[PDB]
């Protein structure tokens, strides 16, 4: 037997984690503020790492990296990037961005590098005029990034519109970098807007907001076995060559950069954490990077899957009871 | 030199008394006629706890035997040790209690209390550094139950600062037949509640249990009962007779175990159990003293723990052994049944070991538990009590004393306030 | 030349002084009877070592100590034991009966009564001092007498000495060792007590060093001997430079300057390395870069935690053998890139380093293993407040039912001052996040 | 990066290296202290006692 708290009470991705360990017999959970678990499913903000791994007994496992706000948070993401020379400029795959506060951050540096065609983005407000933009942060009292929003983004057929790619990856505690095989691309319902964009809906393809102004895919969710072979019949390729392989390595990359500060190798607690990544396909098929969730929440159609895989690849790699769905990339 | 007084009174107070005395007494290496002859300097490093010492290389029990009729005193005084007591520690009147705790507390008892506690004082009189008293006795009687608790007022009027503890032995139906004893039992308890620090639930309903079905003791005997009482009684004391770090003496071993003044009735734990005479051919794993010492039917209190929570506990393991090996499996206890043991208090288990065992083995486990399940007992002596008090039966036996009906009514209420405080706390 | 005093409250802090007195003695060639071949100033002089020991006319090296336990059984070791000549008698101070484990009751009831006694032989070796600094204080955090009493001596020697330092050296509770289901109230409430009258305070957390002893020395179950001849190591390093030769950390003062820019925020890092199993059939010694390295690992922290997570505002490398500077820069080179180690704004990034020759004494027959190098790091780092929020935690648990919290008032304490010092802590939990919330 | 302040000994050597640079009570209230609080604890026994000779 082991033991496992519930302390994010959202959490529909660890909702079917605890569901899975109960029903195998092996592991029972106990009150949430009961300190003899293994298994922390942890609260999503202000989580207790400094109380892990003092139990005497009991092998403790956590599922966030402590330190991995750096990654997830729209306005770290960016100085990670910048300040950190593994990505720094050796990225082609971010695009343009700066810090801005609503009055150490680039709202000067910014007005530089915008004077050119220059169309950026920011509860979300993207223009083409720079006055709109900074005034619009110094509307609102929380931390803003402007970034350049793609022009010319990638358009599915039939349709003309726009898509993101939600890629999952799940960082166990020795450090693997698993990719989940199947992805999604949250579409777009209306075909994209040429001139003029701040209709929204059509620009934003995040999904709720498109829960809300649909035709072509069940809730606006194209999986990769499908867009795979629109791939191949409308551009002659595959996801694989064109996408994946770039997705692929972004994730490595992001990841492996900031290992050193969150790994717990040699930590009296482990963790591992599920990620959620986006990209964006544009016209070339050059792929980039627009935010990394860390807190995910999957597909309804992939949650069995993914959350048996979480079980099996890190909850039970530490946890031993009594053919996969991910990917391993190999750094 | 952190002195104990023991005071027995009363038939099973003084029956268990000479026990714990002739059991604790070969441990230390000191004969009948109160002499050391053993081979560890251990056995006496700490002799002063509960023996004086006398001219001749000489150990008395620190002990005061009571009871308001001659018997039993006789026998004692007949007893393989006998003779190792100071003889105007024998304190006894003549009448008797008649299983009536109104003639022990109030009249017959009044009578010859005084001269016990002279004798109370001139063995603290004597002491370097008095932790407190301890006090063996049944609840059920006359003698050890209404004497017992009266003297147990008295001591804490003149040591109000000093440690007072009890090994009280409850009453059951399956051992004895007297109809009054739920009554003594719950006068007993109002006053333990009130004026001791930490008491002893020495339980012959747990007892009868397992010397008849556990052990197999078709006729069980007080012979029986008491050896299952000896060894619990060494078991929870070694701390206290034997250099040691945890729980070594008595109010270190009340910070530890009572986390709320009143709660402070305990659960003793004992394995191996065995039967006088059992001749043990192998010692248990250290694994099979854990799992045992914790098992129900090892408690020397009729109560299921699972009914209830842990408060605190103390663990106290005899023989050479493995720390290493003590430590995991208590880890493996506490972990495997966690919800058993209340999180508002982190860590509440404490583990001691002693190299020395206990005579006839060479591994042992005594338990010490406060859980809310004692709640159990209490219940079942105040559902007796309820139904006899309801009509007022036998309360003439009393009220011809000098109490008045007012004086039950109250320890009903405080016995009953009692359980209420196990049971709102094992709901937190 | 300014001598330092040593007071050991409790058996915790009893039994360490007695390890560190042992260590003392081999390191300065000092044996179980005060004389000393190396001492050719026969009946004194003014050398480094003697801010730690003063010299008797008879050639006799007497450690500058004092010891104090509200009972006396520990100390009557010290009385009986092998170092019995080392020590006057009237700094070997005795009690009756002790603590309980209860902070009230070491600090309020048994306090007063001993007080005075043991204010009056401490001022005793401060009137033999030429230029006395201050005072090095051990105790135990979870005990009655080593809070309750230490929290009150603290205060009668600010009182007493205004002018003079205070360092601790405090052991925190850790279950596999403790002796009592009380210890986070008596470590919250000395902690809040003594916390404006101590200057540096180096805190060692039983739990870290009950696994080094498992994992590097292969100790199964580690007693407090194994516990105190690490402790005593460290100890020693941390003081090396109060007794022997140097120009780094050489007054009680400089610890403070050094180490604690902020006086609440007082409680920097240990870290110490290698230990090695002196019965390991031969270790491959290790470099000054990976004792360096070593250095940023938690597992050889004496308080596990994590300093990725926090900011440094302070650091200090104290090596011990074969060291040179070049071996030192470049092991901070390399380290510098591979590990995060962020300082606070206000502080530049950098490392004060101090090499003593001589490699660490090892006490014969003990578990640690002669080394050719070896390296004590003291960082002030934000990331020790990890502890400070377990502690707070398990208080909150038990204090939200006022579990046994009636021993406490019973004792003449009220229950306010509970929540008063666990308000003082809530502030310095605050206060290192305020310093630390850069990433 | 720069190593500041080297100082030799016979015994070891000290120096700073910087790599990157930056950007009361009185015995009076002790005594009412103590001495309140004895007398907390001297007024809950007396009241014990009280109770007792009740
Ligand atoms: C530790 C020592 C002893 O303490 C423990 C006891 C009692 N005692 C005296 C010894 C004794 C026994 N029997 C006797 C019959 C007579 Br004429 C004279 C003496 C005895 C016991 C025995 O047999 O071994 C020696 C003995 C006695 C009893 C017993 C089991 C038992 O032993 C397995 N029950 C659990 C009790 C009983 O009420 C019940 O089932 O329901 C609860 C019994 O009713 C039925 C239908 O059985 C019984 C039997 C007469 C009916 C009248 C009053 N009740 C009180 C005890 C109880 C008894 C040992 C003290
Ligand atoms: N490392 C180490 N810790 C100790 C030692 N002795 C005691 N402790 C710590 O101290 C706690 C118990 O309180 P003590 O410091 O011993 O207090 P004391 O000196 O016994 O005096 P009292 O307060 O009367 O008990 C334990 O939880 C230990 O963590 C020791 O020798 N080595
Ligand atoms: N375990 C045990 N219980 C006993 C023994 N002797 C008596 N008792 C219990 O004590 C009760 C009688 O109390 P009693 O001795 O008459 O009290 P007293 O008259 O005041 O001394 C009975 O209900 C028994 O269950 C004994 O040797 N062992
Ligand atoms: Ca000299
Ligand atoms: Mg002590």
């Amino acid at each position: 037997m082991y033991t496992f708290v519930v302390r994010d009470e959202n959490s529909s991705v660890y909702a079917e984690v605890s569901r899975l360990l109960l029903a195998t017999g092996q592991w029972k959970r106990l009150r949430k503020d009961n300190p003899r678990f293994n298994l922390m499913l942890g609260e999503r903000n202000r989580l207790p790492f400094g109380r892990l791994g003092h139990e005497p007994g009991l092998v403790q496992l956590v599922n966030y990296y402590r330190g991995a706000d750096k990654l997830c948070r729209k306005a770290s993401l960016v100085k990670l990037i910048k300040t950190s020379p593994e990505l720094s400029e050796s990225c082609t795959w971010f695009p343009e961005s700066y810090v801005i506060y609503p009055t150490t951050d680039e709202r000067e540096v910014f007005l530089a590098a915008y004077n050119r065609g220059n169309v950026w983005i920011a509860g979300i407000l993207i223009s083409s005029e720079a006055s709109e933009l900074l005034d619009f942060i110094d509307e609102q009292g929380q931390v803003h990034v402007i970034q350049k929003y793609l022009e010319k983004p990638l358009l599915l057929e039939p349709g003309h519109r726009k898509f993101d790619i939600r890629s999952w990856v799940l960082v166990d505690h020795l450090y693997n970098i698993y990719l989940y095989r199947e992805g999604v691309l949250r579409t777009s319902s209306e075909p994209y807007n040429s001139a003029n964009f701040q209709d929204k809906t059509c620009h934003l393809t995040n999904h709720c907001i498109q829960k809300e102004y649909s035709r072509y895919e069940e809730g606006n969710e194209m999986f990769f076995e499908e867009f795979n072979q629109y791939l191949m019949d409308a551009l002659n390729t595959t996801l694989e060559n064109s996408i994946l392989l770039q997705i692929k390595h972004i994730i490595r990359s992001c990841l492996m950069c900031i290992e050193p500060a969150i790994s717990t190798k040699h930590l009296h607690y482990q963790s591992f954490q599920l990620f959620g990544f986006d990209f964006m396909v544009d016209e070339e098929l050059k792929v980039w990077l627009i935010e990394v969730n860390g807190a995910p929440a999957c597909a309804q159609k992939l949650y069995a899957e993914l959350c048996q895989g979480i079980v099996d690849v890190a909850i039970s790699s530490v946890f031993p009871l009594a053919t996969s769905i991910f990917i391993k990339l190999h750094h | 030199m952190r002195e104990i007084v023991h005071i027995q009174a009363g038939q099973c107070g003084n029956q268990i008394g000479a026990k714990f005395w002739e059991v604790i007494s070969d441990e230390h290496g000191i004969d009948p006629t109160g002499s050391y002859h053993g081979d560890s300097d251990l056995q006496l490093e700490r002799i002063n706890v509960y023996y004086n010492e006398a001219t001749g290389n000489k150990y008395v029990p620190r002990a005061i035997l009571v009871d308001l009729e001659p018997g039993t005193m006789d026998s004692v005084r007949s007893g393989p040790f006998g003779q190792i007591f100071r003889p105007d520690n024998f304190v006894f009147g003549q009448s008797g209690a008649g299983n009536n705790w109104a003639k022990g507390h109030y009249t017959e008892g009044a009578e010859l209390v005084d001269s016990v506690l002279d004798v109370v004082r001139k063995e603290s009189e004597s002491c370097d550094c008095l932790q407190g008293f301890q006090l063996t006795h049944s609840l059920g009687g006359g003698t050890g139950s209404g004497m017992g608790t009266l003297l147990i007022s008295k001591i804490r009027e003149e040591y109000p600062d000093r440690i007072m503890n009890t090994f009280s032995v409850m009453p059951s139906p399956k051992v004895s037949d007297t109809v009054v004893e739920p009554y003594n039992a719950t006068l007993s308890v109002h006053q333990l509640v009130e004026n001791t620090d930490e008491t002893y639930c020495i339980d012959n309903e747990a007892l009868y249990d397992i010397c008849f079905r556990t052990l197999k003791l078709t006729t069980p005997t007080y012979g029986d009962l008491n050896h299952l009482v000896s060894a619990t009684m060494s078991g929870v004391t070694t701390c206290l007779r034997f250099p040691g770090q945890l729980n070594a003496d008595l109010r270190k071993l009340a910070v530890n175990m009572v986390p709320f003044p009143r709660l402070h009735f305990f659960m003793p734990g004992f394995a191996p159990l065995t039967s006088r005479g059992s001749q043990q051919y192998r010692a248990l794993t250290v694994p099979e003293l854990t799992q045992q010492m914790f098992d129900s039917k090892n408690m020397m209190a009729a109560c299921d723990p699972r009914h209830g929570r842990y408060l605190t506990v103390a663990a106290i393991f005899r023989g050479r052994m493995s720390m290493k090996e003590v430590d995991e499996q208590m880890l493996n206890v506490q972990n495997k049944n966690s919800s058993y043991f209340v999180e508002w208090i982190p860590n509440n288990v404490k583990t001691a070991v002693c190299d020395i065992p206990p005579r006839g083995l060479k591994m042992s486990a005594t338990f010490i538990g406060n859980s809310t399940a004692i709640q159990e007992l209490f219940k079942r002596i105040s559902e007796q009590f309820t139904a006899m008090f309801r009509r007022k039966a036998f309360l003439h036996w009393y009220t011809g004393e000098g109490m008045d009906e007012m004086e039950f009514t109250e320890a009903e209420s405080n016995m009953n306030d009692l359980v209420s405080e196990y049971q709102q706390y094992q709901d937190a | 030349m300014r001598e330092c005093i040593s007071i050991h409250v409790g058996q915790a802090g009893v039994q360490i002084g007695n390890a560190c007195w042992e260590l003392y003695c081999l390191e300065h060639g000092i044996q179980p009877d005060g004389q000393m071949p190396s001492d050719k100033t026969i009946g004194g002089g003014d050398d480094s070592f003697n801010t730690f020991f003063s010299e008797t006319g008879a050639g006799k090296h007497v450690p500058r100590a004092v010891f104090v336990d509200l009972e006396p059984t520990v100390i009557d070791e010290v009385r009986t034991g092998t170092y019995r000549q080392l020590f006057h008698p009237e700094q070997l101070i005795t009690g009756k009966e002790d603590a309980a484990n209860n902070y009230a009751r070491g600090h309020y009831t048994i306090g007063k009564e001993i007080i005075d006694l043991v204010l009056d032989r401490i001022r005793k070796l401060a009137d033999q001092c030429t230029g006395l600094q201050g005072f090095l204080v051990f105790h135990s955090f979870g005990g009655g007498t080593g809070s309750g009493f230490t929290s009150l001596l603290m205060e009668r020697l600010s009182v007493d000495y205004g002018k003079k330092s205070k360092l601790e050296f405090s052991i925190y509770p850790a279950p596999q060792v403790s002796t009592a289901v009380v210890e986070p109230y008596n470590s919250i409430l000395t902690t809040h007590t003594t916390l404006e009258h101590s200057d540096c305070a180096f805190m060692v957390d039983n739990e870290a060093i009950y696994d080094i002893c498992r994992r590097n020395l292969d100790i199964e179950r580690p007693t407090y001997t194994n516990l105190n001849r690490l402790i005593s190591q460290i100890v020693s390093s941390i003081t090396a430079s109060l007794r022997f030769d140097g120009a780094l950390n050489v007054d009680l003062t400089e610890f403070q300057t050094n180490l604690v820019p902020y006086p609440r925020i007082h409680f920097p890092l240990a870290t110490y390395a290698p230990v090695i199993s002196a019965e390991k059939a031969y270790h491959e010694q290790l470099s000054v870069a990976e004792i360096t390295n070593a250095c940023f690992e938690p597992a050889n922290q004496m308080v596990k935690c994590d300093p990725r997570h926090g900011k440094y505002m302070a650091c200090c490398l104290l090596y011990r053998g074969d060291v040179v500077p070049k071996d030192v820069n470049a092991a901070i080179a390399t380290i510098k890139t591979k590990r995060s180690i962020q300082f606070v704004d206000w502080c530049p990034t950098g490392f004060k380093v101090g090499i003593n020759y001589q490699p660490p004494t090892v006490v014969p027959g003990g578990d640690l293993a002669k080394v050719q190098r070896a390296v004590c790091m003291l960082s002030n780092t934000t990331a020790i407040a990890e502890a400070w929020a377990r502690l707070d935690h398990k208080f909150d648990l038990m204090y939200a039912k006022r579990a046994f919290v009636h021993w406490y008032v019973g004792e003449g304490m009220e229950e306010g001052e509970f929540s008063e010092a666990r308000e003082d802590m809530a502030a310095l939990e605050k206060d290192y996040e305020e310093v630390g919330v850069d990433s | 990066m720069e190593v500041i302040e080297l100082n030799k000994c016979t015994s070891g050597q000290s120096f700073e290296v910087i790599l990157k640079p930056p950007s009361d009570p009185s015995l009076e209230e002790i005594q009412k202290k103590l001495e309140a609080a004895e007398e907390r604890r001297k007024y809950q026994e007396a009241e014990l006692l009280k109770h007792l000779a009740e």
